[PDB]
């Protein structure tokens, strides 16, 4: 399949309102993303897109994270992954990820 | 000395830039690197504030209710060494606060949250005192004074 | 001895792994975990090719401006330790770019961007010249090449 836009704006709007570098955060422990991955702020960079792409497999070793000019591509293996696909499947597993209790409380 | 025939001269420096990442399709590594030699005439260049604690309005509101109301001082824009915005308000008088955990720290986490090793240095000061005269508020510069330690 | 009614062997080794992680299904470790005495015989298990900087190709186009053109060469793919793949081609030439910017190390970030941190060993060859010759491209390997260096 081909790559998708998971626009940051509708992850600050499903977990509460979160600022935007702390749904930053959120995606990059949700997709296991290294510390040094850099991430602007729409607002500094609004060209900025953060792109998903379903792969067949994941590699043994860390997760295989793709990085274009101006956009990222997280990998995922969920079963026909969108936009929303994505949001629900980070509400299941955020508790596990980031305490997000100042904006969220799945509780 | 005939045998060695010509000299060379090097000239050992120190350059001062910033950490930044390479990009995939760049022409060169886009990274503002300059002799320390120009912060004699450019104060910025060796500007480093990284380290200030700021508390930062959280854009939900979450923390709005310890600042001062927009209505007598709105926010404004204070733009880090990243080039980010986060927006800043002066502190409402009579608050009880974590100063760490609304401090812009806790909402750039590009580097982290402040955990228990992450600690205020003794030395500071009262930056400014906002007053309300007669309807409207007047800004107080009080750093420079004795009492402000 | 009647007492001890039995033998046991105890084989010590030294084994040769791969840098995996745990999966997340965890059925098992699917580690290539084999003898360093098989080493003696097939000394290719030690093999490690992720120290080189093998220019990638962005799977958007973003940089393929620095790259042969397809019609000319066409792109290969490389693997690494996984079945991971990337694009690779040789660069164009009259180019101007940003070598490690461009690097594998960038396009699939397993490890993390690269950083002011990581540099490329002066140690390094001219390993191919593509030259186009009557509408086709022959490939010259000139890696050994005492101008190659």
């Amino acid at each position: 399949p081909k790559a998708f836009q998971l626009n940051l704006a509708t992850v600050k709007s499903q977990f509460g309102d979160l600022p935007t570098y702390w749904a930053i955060e959120l995606i990059k422990r949700y997709f296991s993303a290294p510390p040094a991955i850099y991430i602007p702020d729409v607002v500094d960079n609004p060209d900025f897109k953060i792109m998903v792409q379903q792969v067949k497999f994941f590699g043994n070793g860390l997760r295989p994270i793709y990085n274009s000019k101006n956009m990222i591509t997280f990998t995922t293996m969920l079963e026909g992954a969108s936009e929303a696909t994505i949001l629900e499947d980070m509400k299941k597993q955020q508790p596990a990820l980031l305490s997000l209790l100042p904006w969220y409380d799945p509780n | 000395n005939p045998i060695e025939g010509g000299v060379v001269q090097v000239l050992p420096y120190i350059a001062v830039m910033k950490d930044v990442y390479h990009e995939v399709s760049g022409v060169k590594m886009d990274n503002e690197e300059v002799n320390m030699v120009e912060a004699y005439r450019d104060p910025s260049i060796l500007d480093d504030e990284s380290i200030a604690l700021i508390p930062a309005l959280d854009p939900a509101g979450s923390n709005a209710d310890f600042f001062v109301d927009p209505a007598l001082v709105p926010p404004y824009t204070i733009k880090n060494e990243q080039n980010l915005t986060i927006t800043t308000a002066p502190l409402k008088a009579n608050v009880r606060l974590d100063l760490m955990g609304n401090s812009n720290a806790n909402l750039l986490i590009q580097r982290g949250m402040l955990e228990v090793s992450d600690t205020i240095d003794p030395a500071g000061r009262l930056k400014n005192l906002f007053v309300l005269l007669g309807g409207k508020v007047v800004k107080f510069k009080v750093d420079r004074l004795p009492r402000a330690v």
